[PDB]
């Protein structure tokens, strides 16, 4: 009878089309993810792979986008995508650091020499920054770095502390040098 | 319309409950030893006259994997991999793949193609009323046959892929015999590197000759059904080796 | 030959079922198991650069278990990683554990002072600290983890270090004294520079 030719027919054929779209799509080409994007300066990326890894700690975060020069200042400039789950990461991150703002703020002469107007004006601004940022604290560098003694490279995003943060779309400024053996040679370091 | 597919598949599918059945029948009893001695004659048109295929195609497949492997591990290690790569190749995935789906071309439509004609023709039918069954004389040697035939077959194709990858990446291309020869003792155990590319075989030469067997003996007498069963009987055998293939390999080397 | 149509579609469906499961199952041998009793635990790090889900687990050298998921902990800086360990390697045998609930609590009471407490008391604190070992392993209270390196290349696995406690962690716990590895900046920067 239809009754069992026609469940037939929609059994596997209905799969079947949508799968060999689905299971190469979400393979090659089609993802989500809530990413965020930062710039860096660097004075030699040497080798840096346009897709090596980004970290914090060594817990992955993220990946190089962009490897480019500026022909003017002959300086490198690279493009970060990092993930906004392992970083920014909650609201309960965003009241942590009111609280933290509570702690270090109004903990020197900015609010003891500061009329109350002045003292809630520093905490809107507080709260208007702290609304947009992805928790990398403004002391921190970037350097690159390298799976290990033979392999791919990466990016330790290392870290040092206080209530100051990098804006989300931010540049992180206070980045540092590489390694290269050329110069180790000549300059006789072990 | 749609109800086309349904009945299609659903036919389709009980057509391997029927071959099911029939492999029961010709493997479960058969008690005919006396005409079993004829199936050394049956051998002939599955084994002896498939070497010069399998020959031929186990030199030029052992011939390419020379030059690739060469090419490719001139930058990490022919002296050390020639040996180790061409004989895990040829014993794990080529010999049992390539020989069988040779085979499954060669052997297997020549096969189904000669029942499917002892069908047509009406000459197997005028056995039954003789008393002689013909699934014991005329089934049971050509499937015994085809389990005999491939796995040889298969050692074969393998011995002479050594030859071929040796003859390239060794004696043209500059590599020592020494090496060579000591990597693949090195790596290659007979337990389970040669035993495993004999059970693939065995499976495979069990299910591509059942197919071949159940497909010749057809149920609808029209003549457009013979080239119908032998372009069936490759595409099944074809994709069934690759999908057991799949399986085996993940459990042997997993 | 309408009867024999039915049989053959049963046939069919017993045989491709078997068929369907064979494959399902077979390939368990290597994807989709735990190949262990399946305790887990935690523990925390300072820096856990180059470990991999799936690296190896030791104590004394002997394979043990298996880290199986990495995460950071934005706020803290520190990485958490678990374990999956193998019960029949960690647990005690019943037997052994007989001697070791007795050794243990011998030392409790005689160096330690349980036998200066109420006897009632006494009995109290004998019954729970031993009915709470059905709960667990042979790691300690000292014992360590720090990450280890496999070979002189390859990759970042993860050692336990026991020995010299009286109690034991209970399955499902943190262990809590862990080292970080060191990266290769600093070493330099530590003894060269």
């Amino acid at each position: 009878t239809s009754e069992l030719a026609v469940g037939i027919f929609v059994i596997i054929f209905g799969i079947a089309l949508f799968f060999l779209a689905m299971k190469v799509s979400g393979l090659v080409g089609t993802n989500l993810s809530d990413g965020y994007t930062m710039k860096a300066q660097f004075d030699n990326v040497n080798g840096l792979k346009p897709r090596a890894k980004v970290t914090m700690s060594g817990v992955t975060i993220g990946r190089v986008d962009s490897i480019t020069l500026d022909p003017v200042t002959r300086l490198a400039t690279v493009t970060f995508d990092l993930d906004g789950k392992l970083t920014s990461f909650n609201a309960e991150q965003l009241k942590e650091v009111q609280k933290n703002a509570l702690d270090e703020l109004r903990y020197s002469s900015d609010y003891t020499q500061a009329t109350p107007a002045q003292q809630k004006t520093m905490e809107q601004q507080l709260i208007s920054n702290m609304n947009s940022i992805t928790s990398i604290d403004e002391d921190a560098y970037i350097m690159v770095a390298t799976n290990g003694l033979l392999g791919e490279k990466y990016l330790k995003i290392v870290p040092g502390g206080g209530l100051n943060y990098l804006k989300r779309g931010d540049t992180i400024s206070n980045t540092q040098g590489t390694m290269d053996l050329e110069d180790l040679i000549s300059k006789f370091i072990t | 319309t749609i109800a086309w597919l349904g009945r299609l598949v659903i036919e389709r599918i009980r057509g391997i409950g029927v071959a099911a059945l029939m492999l029961l029948q010709i493997i479960f009893s058969l008690p005919s030893a006396g005409g079993f001695g004829r199936f050394v004659y049956q051998m002939h048109r599955v084994g002896v006259m498939s070497l010069l295929i399998i020959t031929v195609s186990g030199l030029f497949i052992g011939l390419v994997l020379g030059l690739q492997g060469y090419s490719i591990l001139v930058n990490v290690g022919s002296e050390s991999m020639l040996g180790t790569m061409v004989s895990l190749t040829l014993l794990r995935e080529l010999a049992p793949v390539v020989a069988a789906l040779l085979f499954a071309g060669r052997a297997g439509s020549a096969l189904t193609a000669e029942i499917g004609s002892m069908k047509q023709s009406e000459q197997l039918a005028s056995m039954e009323m003789i008393g002689v069954d013909p699934l014991k004389q005329i089934v049971s040697p050509r499937l015994w046959a085809g389990i005999v035939s491939l796995p040889m077959l298969t050692v074969i194709f393998a011995a002479i892929g050594i030859v071929g990858g040796k003859l390239v990446g060794v004696d043209f291309l500059g590599v020592d015999e020494g090496s060579f020869w000591s990597g693949m003792q090195n790596n290659v155990q007979f337990g389970h590197d040669v035993v495993n590319g004999i059970i693939k075989s065995i499976v495979f030469a069990l299910l591509c000759t059942w197919i071949a067997v159940f497909q010749g003996y057809a149920c609808d007498p029209t003549p457009e059904g013979i080239a119908t069963a032998m372009t069936r009987t490759v595409v099944y055998s074809s994709l069934c080796v690759l999908g057991f293939d799949f399986v085996l390999t993940a459990v042997m080397f997993g």
